[PDB]
């Protein structure tokens, strides 16, 4: 559809978790999603011919 | 490094009307770790306001364990919010109570905010 | 009643709870009307035996 | 002993850069119990710094309800940290903001920490 | 307004008995948000008490970041409970420690209460 496209990547998961008998809720991790927006451009060229006879 | 921490916390907000008497404001269970006790005054204590308010416990002779408050009109900017300098651990079920005496002003009100942790503990390691 | 919650800490920890609902009272009857009887405000079947704790 | 308590509590931390202006720092729901508001300056304020920061509310005209903080040079240790003496019940969705004015410092920063309890309320029997 | 807030909060309570040395009281995770540090003096300190207490960090050289408490006789009433005026974000795993020196007393103890929020954040809408 040549609409502006948007690709997404999943960032790698980092950050220290939880040690020992500690609740998962003491250090949540963040699922991080990055994106890009690709917009189209229009471009062109043209040749103008001379009189048919020539 | 292990430890045991309190994880469950409650805030109790009670409201009383600055008349001569006692008010059973906050119910503490045994083992409650009181970490904040604050009294907000609501209203305009008029001049000649000889009203005295003390936040303490119910089962004590002088119910002023946490706060004493007097001469509200001396400076309505600082005597309007007064927090307690003392934390507390409840050995038994306690009742935080406000004792109001010599109430000579009208439409003045008090709000007691008590932030306390529950006796329950969990074991955490960092 | 027993309550076994195997879903604490995303199902890593677990919780077991016990609950009861019970009505317990020392038998002490009152008269349905205001008539006064030997029974109307007395421990039905109890005598107290108090001594020193030693 | 029955009572109603707030059991859910949040801490919102927001850092701003002490440039002149007003910053939308913290979003309070209606019925939130604000029990702690503290501001820490982070940096090394030069002498002759007549900068003034003030933590208050967005909708109100004067943003000095919670904290005023002037003359960050007289004592570079007592003014590093300043806690608010006032608790607050949010009767509407509020926005705690910090107004900075006369900013003649550099690289100095301000971290606001707000501890507030949610409106939700449970019943407790002790 | 969206925001990221800390929802998990722990209270850690530790006791020490005021004999000269260093005690490893509280373990702070990396990213923790210390919102209250308070020290209570249990026991009646003797007159002419030349003792000193200080609440700080294990790694730091002078263990006096949060709290200091000297001359437990100048004003016992106000020298019974002392709250730290500082809030702290932990950039690494930390240990809040007591540095007590010159213990010319006994039958006296200190109780440290550290209320801190955990690093994890959730997003809230209001």
């Amino acid at each position: 559809s040549q609409q502006p496209f948007r690709p997404r990547i999943k960032a790698q998961l980092s950050g220290s978790g939880v040690s020992g008998n500690t609740d998962f809720e003491a250090n949540y991790d963040n699922l991080e999603i990055l994106s890009q927006t690709i917009y189209p451009d229009a471009f062109g060229n043209s040749l103008r011919s001379k009189i048919k006879a020539y | 490094m292990k430890q045991k921490v309190h994880s469950v916390s409650y805030l109790a907000k009670a409201e009383f009307k600055f008349n001569n008497g006692v008010y059973n404001l906050v119910a503490l269970p045994s083992g409650a770790e009181v970490v904040k006790v604050s009294l907000e005054v609501v209203g305009n204590p008029i001049a000649t306001s000889t009203t005295s308010v003390s936040v303490g416990f119910e089962d004590e002779t002088t119910k002023n364990y946490f706060l004493t408050l007097d001469n509200l009109a001396v400076d309505d900017a600082s005597k309007k919010h007064t927090t307690s300098a003392k934390d507390y651990t409840a050995t038994s079920n306690k009742v935080v109570v406000a004792e109001v005496k010599n109430a000579n002003d009208n439409n003045v009100k008090g709000v007691l905010r008590v932030l306390y942790f529950l006796p329950s503990v969990i074991e955490v390691e960092y | 009643r027993f309550y076994i919650d195997e879903t604490v800490d995303a199902g890593r920890k677990s919780l077991v709870g016990v609950d009861c609902l019970l009505g317990v009272s020392k038998a002490r009857y009152q008269s349905t009307d205001g008539v006064v009887t030997p029974y109307d405000n007395q421990d039905y079947a109890v005598i107290g035996l108090v001594s020193d704790m030693e």
